[PDB]
Formats: C-alpha cells, sequence, structure tokens
RNA sequence: CGCGACCUCAGAUCAGACGUGGCGACCCGCUGAAUUUAAGCAUAUUAGUCAGCGGAGGAAAAGAAACUAACCAGGAUUCCCUCAGUAACGGCGAGUGAACAGGGAAGAGCCCAGCGCCGAAUCCCCGCCCCGCGGCGGGGCGCGGGAAAUGUGGCGUACGGA
C-alpha cells in the first residue's frame, strides 16, 4: 500500500533494521553461543503479520 | 579535559550554559566526522562528551533543585516535586503524631489505672 | 431531650401523622433522580443512633432501589440442564434490598466510605434508604481519635464485604446454635475448614 | 420581573481563573529540542553531493518531531546563513531527512567546508 | 468453490495493533480490542486460561518502576538523605 | 463390587478433595515459631510470670466432667468484691477478671 | 416591588485533598453449572464446586453473647486433637453430615446513641509568633471567617450509671 500511516511506516521502519546479519565480529567474545541471525525474516516466507 | 562533578557545583550557573553549549557545539562536528569517515581515535571521544553533558546537565538540574525546597523549606504549601514520594499506600496514612492523639475518657484510665510491675513468688 | 419522642414517634407509621408524612416523601423522593445528596437527615434520631455526628466530614446520600425479587438473567429459559435450576421467576437475592443501597451509594462516591443506612420511605416499585458516608481524609475525621478508623485502608469499601450493619445481616453469621454453618471467619471458612484433610507427618 | 421567553436557561454565574498556593512542578521542563539536537548530521552520498553543487541546497537528518520552521531558524542559527524553503520526508529507515535550499546569496560549497563535508 | 479460490479475496483488514497490550487484535468495526479491551477501563483477563495469563503479568515487561520499590523496600523508603561525603 | 465378607464403607472423597489437602510439615518449624515468640514475650515481661494472669477455681458443666476442676477464664466481681480489690485495678496487678461468671455457689 | 434572613438546587481550569487502574497465592460479598455417581434416570450426588463479577489487607474475616448448657454449671473471637464418620439429613438408596463438653496454641478489652448534668464548655479553615520542619506538629494570638442548638465536646454503656 502506497498510502500509509505514522504508526504503520514506524513500524516497519523497525522490522526492517532488525533484518540485517550479525556482525562479523560478534563470536570473537568469550561467552558467547550464538552462531548467527536465528531471527531473519525474509519477505517472501514470513509474512510479518498485519 | 576530564570534567569532573565536584569543581562544576561552585561555577555560576550562566557559566555553566558557557561551558554546556560549547560542549553541545563540539561535539556537532563529532558526528559529522563519524560520516565523514574521520579518525578512529575521535570515535571514541564522543562517549566521553555525551557523558560530559550529562554531567553539566546534571549539576543544572541538581543546584536548581535545592534552591527550590529551600526556598520552600519554611512555606505551608510545596511543590509535588519537593513533596516525598514513597509508596502511595503510607502516603495516605496518618502523620507521626495523629496516632497519638488519646481521647480524654481514655487519658484517664492510664492515669487512674496505670499498667504497674510485679512480680510473685514461688 | 426531643430524641425519645421522635423514637417512638416513627414506630406508629400506621397513625395519622406518619400516613400523611411517608406518603409525601415518598412522592418527593419519586421525583428526584435515583442518586443525589440530601443535605441535612429526614430521620435525625436514627442517624445519632447508628453513629452519625453533626460535623463536618459527614455525608449522607439518598437513593433508591427498585423493589422486587431477582430473575434469573438468562435467555428466555436458557436453563440447559437438570429440572432443579430450572426455577427462574421465584428466585431471590442472597442480600437485601438495604444492603443493595449501601453497595450504589459508595460505589458512586468512592472517596468516601459507608457508616451505616437506615430506612425512610418505601413504594410499591421503590425502596428509599439514606446512607452515611465518612470522608476519611477531612481534619475533622482524620484528628479525632474515635472516628480515625475509617481513615485506616483495611476498612476499604466496607459495604463491598458485607461488613456493614445492613450486609451483616446477609451472612448468616453469630453466636448460638442457629448459626453452626457460619463457625470461624466466615460461611466460605466454615466449609473450607470442614473440607480438608489433615494429613500429619506421623498421621 | 417577566419572563419574555417560555424557556429557562441557566444563568451566567461568575467563575474566577485558576489562583493556585503552590505550582504542581517545581520548575519548568527544559526543552529537549534544542537547535542542536534537531539537527544530528548531515548526509555524504553523492546523490547528497549531487543535491549541492546543483541545486545550492544542504541535506541532513533531523529529528522526526521537528517541523519545516524549526528547521529553519536551526540551520539560521548554527552557521550564521538563512534559509530559502525546507523540503522534508522521512526515510523507511526511521529518522526525517530534511533538504534545507540555500539563498543565492550563499553558496552551498563554502558552508559544507565549514562544517566538514565535502 | 470454498477453498483455494475463496482465500483470493483476503484484503481487508478487520483487526489492527492496539495501543494498549500491543497484538494485532484491535477490531476495527468494533472498535475494541480482543485481546484486553481498550475501550473498557479494566484489563481483560480470565481465570480458564492460565496460560494466557502469565503470557501478560507483572513480572512480564520492563518493570522500570517496580524494581525500584523493591530495592528501596530494604532499606525503609529514606528520602532526604545521602551518604556521608568524603 | 463387595467381596465375600467385609464392611460397607462410606469413603468422603466424592469431592474434590485433592486440592483442599492439608500437610503437616510445617509442624516442626512452627513449633520453634511457637517457642521463640514464647521467649521474647518473657523477656518482655521480664518480673512478671510468663503465664500472665492467673485463673480462678472452676467447677466443670455436663455432669461427664462435673467433678473436674480447671482454670477458667475469669474471676468473678462477687470474688472480687470479697476479697476486696477494685476491678479495674486488679488486672493491673495480674488477675483475670469477666463480668460474665455467676456465683452460685 | 425595593431591602434582608433562611431552606432547597445549580455553576466553577474556585482554595485545599480524595477515588479510578494493576496484581490477586491466601481472604471477604455475590452469582453459579454440567461432566460424574446412583451400574438407567428425574429428587439427590458432583456442589456453594468450576467458570463470571466486585472489594481489601500483610494477613483478611470473626470477635467481646438477645451464647452454651440443665451440671455442684461454665463464660470474647480464631486454630489443632478429640467429639465423629456421631446426632442428624437422604427415590432413608447412592451417599451427605455438624454441634456441645474436655485437653491445648494464644489470651486485652472496650467505645457510642439514648438517660441525664455542665453558659458550645466543641471542631475546621485562613493570617501572625515561637520553636522542628522528607508524616507541618504542637502551643499562644485573633469583635478573622465558618461548621454546630435539625446537638459538638466532657462525665457516662448494663459489669449499673448520675
Ligand atoms: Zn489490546
Amino acid at each position: 500500500s502506497s498510502h500509509k500511516t505514522f504508526r504503520i511506516k514506524r513500524f516497519l521502519a523497525k522490522k526492517q533494521k532488525q533484518n540485517r546479519p550479525i556482525p562479523q565480529w560478534i563470536w570473537m567474545k568469550t561467552g558467547n553461543k550464538i552462531r548467527y541471525n536465528s531471527k531473519r525474516r525474509h519477505w517472501r516466507r514470513t509474512k510479518l503479520g498485519l | 579535559a576530564k570534567i569532573k562533578a565536584r569543581d562544576l557545583r561552585g561555577k555560576k550557573k550562566e557559566e555553566l550554559l558557557k561551558q554546556l553549549d560549547d560542549l553541545k557545539v563540539e561535539l556537532s562536528q563529532l558526528r559529522v566526522a563519524k560520516v565523514t569517515g574521520g579518525a578512529a581515535s575521535k570515535l571514541s571521544k564522543i562517549r566521553v562528551v555525551r557523558k560530559s553533558i550529562a554531567r553539566v546537565l546534571t549539576v543544572i538540574n541538581q543546584t536548581q533543585k535545592e534552591n527550590l525546597r529551600k526556598f520552600y523549606k519554611g512555606k505551608k504549601y510545596k511543590p509535588l516535586d519537593l513533596r516525598p514520594k514513597k509508596t502511595r499506600a503510607m502516603r495516605r496514612r496518618l502523620n507521626k503524631h495523629e496516632e497519638s492523639l488519646k481521647t480524654k475518657k481514655q487519658q484517664r484510665k492510664e492515669r487512674l489505672y496505670p499498667l504497674r510491675k510485679y512480680a510473685v513468688k514461688a | 431531650g426531643a430524641y425519645k419522642y421522635i423514637q417512638e414517634l416513627w414506630r406508629k407509621k400506621q397513625s395519622d401523622v406518619m400516613r400523611f408524612l411517608l406518603r409525601v416523601r415518598c412522592w418527593q423522593y419519586r421525583q428526584l433522580s435515583a442518586l443525589h445528596r440530601a443535605p441535612r437527615p429526614t430521620r435525625p434520631d436514627k442517624a445519632r443512633r447508628l453513629g452519625y455526628k453533626a460535623k463536618q466530614g459527614y455525608v449522607i446520600y439518598r437513593i433508591r432501589v427498585r423493589r422486587g425479587g431477582r430473575k434469573r438473567p438468562v435467555p428466555k429459559g436458557a436453563t440447559y440442564g437438570k429440572p432443579v435450576h430450572h426455577g427462574v421467576n421465584q428466585l431471590k437475592f442472597a442480600r437485601s434490598l438495604q444492603s443493595v443501597a449501601e453497595e450504589r451509594a459508595g460505589r458512586h462516591c468512592g472517596a468516601l466510605r459507608v457508616l451505616n443506612s437506615y430506612w425512610v420511605g418505601e413504594d410499591s416499585t421503590y425502596k428509599f434508604f439514606e446512607v452515611i458516608l465518612i470522608d476519611p481524609f477531612h481534619k475533622a475525621i482524620r484528628r479525632n481519635p474515635d472516628t480515625q478508623w475509617i481513615t485506616k485502608p483495611v476498612h476499604k469499601h466496607r459495604e463491598m464485604r458485607g461488613l456493614t450493619s445492613a450486609g451483616r445481616k446477609s451472612r448468616g453469621l453469630g453466636k448460638g446454635h442457629k448459626f453452626h454453618h457460619t463457625i470461624g471467619g466466615s460461611r466460605r471458612a466454615a466449609w473450607r475448614r470442614r473440607n480438608t484433610l489433615q494429613l500429619h507427618r506421623y498421621r | 420581573k417577566i419572563r419574555t421567553s417560555p424557556t429557562f436557561r441557566r444563568p451566567k454565574t461568575l467563575r474566577l481563573r485558576r489562583q493556585p498556593k503552590y505550582p504542581r512542578k517545581s520548575a519548568p521542563r527544559r526543552n529537549k529540542l534544542d537547535h542542536y539536537a534537531i539537527i544530528k548530521f548531515p548526509l555524504t552520498t553523492e546523490s547528497a553531493m549531487k543535491k549541492i553543487e546543483d541545486n545550492n541546497t544542504l541535506v541532513f537528518i533531523v529529528d522526526v518531531k521537528a517541523n519545516k520552521h524549526q528547521i529553519k531558524q536551526a540551520v539560521k542559527k548554527l552557521y550564521d546563513i538563512d534559509v530559502a524553503k525546507v523540503n522534508t520526508l522521512i526515510r523507511p529507515d526511521g529518522e526525517k531527512k530534511a533538504y534545507v535550499r540555500l539563498a543565492p546569496d550563499y553558496d552551498a560549497l563554502d558552508v559544507a567546508n565549514k562544517i566538514g563535508i565535502i | 468453490t470454498k477453498g483455494t479460490s475463496s482465500f483470493g479475496k483476503r484484503r481487508n483488514k478487520t483487526h489492527t495493533l492496539c495501543r494498549r497490550c500491543g497484538s494485532k487484535a484491535y477490531h476495527l468495526q468494533k472498535s475494541t480490542c480482543g485481546k484486553c479491551g481498550y475501550p473498557a477501563k479494566r484489563k481483560r483477563k480470565y481465570n480458564w486460561s492460565a496460560k494466557a495469563k502469565r503470557r501478560n503479568t507483572t513480572g512480564t515487561g520492563r518493570m522500570r518502576h517496580l524494581k525500584i520499590v523493591y530495592r528501596r523496600f530494604r532499606h525503609g523508603f529514606r528520602e532526604g538523605t545521602t551518604p556521608k561525603p568524603k | 463390587a463387595p467381596s465375600r465378607n467385609g464392611m460397607i464403607l462410606k469413603p468422603h472423597f466424592h469431592k474434590d478433595w485433592q486440592r483442599r489437602v492439608a500437610t503437616w510439615f510445617n509442624q516442626p518449624a512452627r513449633k520453634i515459631r511457637r517457642r521463640k515468640a514464647r521467649q521474647a514475650r518473657a523477656r518482655r515481661i521480664a518480673p512478671r510470670p510468663a503465664a500472665g494472669p492467673i485463673r480462678p477455681i472452676v467447677r466443670c458443666p455436663t455432669v461427664r466432667y462435673h467433678t473436674k476442676v480447671r482454670a477458667g477464664r475469669g474471676f468473678s466481681l462477687e470474688e472480687l468484691r470479697v476479697a476486696g480489690i477494685h476491678k479495674k485495678v486488679a488486672r493491673t496487678i495480674g488477675i483475670s477478671v469477666d463480668p460474665r461468671r455467676r456465683n452460685k455457689s
């Protein structure tokens, strides 16, 4: 929808920013257990709700 | 320099604003230097200025408040900021003195018949 | 004094003097709203027995309660079950109408607290009660050592727990062999105590 | 006195203003949207420069709560210039991009060197 | 045609985001939330779903004001005092 | 289904009794709590006796127990009047007083 | 009609304060089933139970007899043992089912209306003084305002009281 409200566009802004992968150096840490981002949302598979 | 809180309290209120906006000014090109690709040494300095701005603005917020509550120290009515905020249930209770109020009938009882200290034998 | 002569004056409700007055107040109270404030007691003698004192902080509200029993709020019969619970017309509410008047007065004026209530008139469809309310934050009530028990947070909404004089009648509590099923805290406490297994360590 | 109209209206009773014996809050809240917080950082995008030498404008990242009037006075106060017009948009990333058109007596290239972007 | 061909006409959202509970359960036509009951002053909760209770209780969120009441409780809620300076 | 020989039993377990089950694991901890509060009370009234005020000599009702003698709620006003002790002063010196008791004997 | 009390009833972004909502393991007041059993099932039983509603507190409620008893009598409320699976209720079927007394834990009593006596002897707010002021507290001054005679305060509550 080209027509948007300020609530939806602000809400869509966070989900776009959360779709980026983890940094390269994050598994150089000491007690880190994260291998990759398990919350990567693809626009074809996961439809985000709404 | 390492801005401390001890020496900031004795300075003038308008002198703090003279220092505050310069810290605000000096932080402005630091965000510019991040976008333009500045040196990594200057990118580690911006957290110090953020905490130094927080230090300056705290003292301005601090020193204003004890001037206000000293001004309202003797008055009957004070703003709700200066009133003690502690757990609304007990702000609705009585004062220190009011449950110490005994009736004239009750005060006669302990004077006429006080509780006695006594002991018994075997 | 004069308070005694009004005590048995209200005990003669069938007399000509009271029957004229009771039908005038009932007409007057009917044209008003279902909830409004009375500025002074119509029954000054009754309020003193219940604990009202004519000072600042003592507030009384006069309301009405619709007369009759309680029918079951169900769609057209809506009793999907055994014939025992098929009764819908001749059911009765567990609490009295006076206790309902204490609940409605306390729910509206939530800042005040209900002391007691009394009867001032009735109709075919309405019962009229004056309900005494106490302001727990007025300095006359707050600084008086006799009346500061209202100010404690334990006595919030006494009429909601049935702790008032009218609400205590429907609880069925009291001393004697007629109140065996309310021994303990309440009716619920008696059933709870009698329906538990005291499984000891050594049995 | 006589009643000309058959309807009864409530008489206009006098009402006072607020005369508090104490303010509700001790001190007024300080302005958190100052001239420094409103302008975050300018853009060094190849489209951002392309907006500069051609249109004689400036591109900034500004807070989402800002007005076009507030951006006009902010750029005026911070850099000692004046602004012809301001066009704003909200990028899907989440903060607000504003195009600041400068007056023809000022040059977008020269003011860029004082503020460091090139 | 009650199956696959009937899902193609789904383009009108009936629910939307609530601004008190955060869940997408605010019915536009009834102007009410099916999760928390937005127009009602009281939060919608029921005892027949204990799992739905513990999804949103006093322990789930930030407790940005309640976590300092517990810290201040163990000192008796002292006010106006400061530790002895150097 | 009953067996050959046995009793007819009425187990009162047809309600949801498993919810209302009162275990007694607090009993060893309760006894310590009763003792510690009792010892703390005694130190508060250190010259006064730990039991409290004295109790009168009381015959039992319910003829099954009518030959037994217990310790009662409090001394009657007739018993205090003969002893020459004012009823409002006896309570301060550790005498249990109640106005409900009678004196038939 | 002018002028002035009083009673009812309004308007306030009036001065000063109060309630809303959350949690809800425990508690109080309502409302309140059907699965199940009775080898069916309808009274019963499940069960004042689940669910629903309101209200608090750190505990709540109850509580100092219009009591229990018929004894040579006990003597506020609450909890444990026992009474007792008893008296009793129940298509007297399934099943349901207390209370007194006794031994313990604890143990604290009291206040009004009315009856009357005291010159309203009473209380709230606003201003001033003094002293602490994060619980504005007390005392003193108010031909300062108000509440209160449609009854405040002291003595005084069944054990008697003046
Ligand atoms: Zn919602």
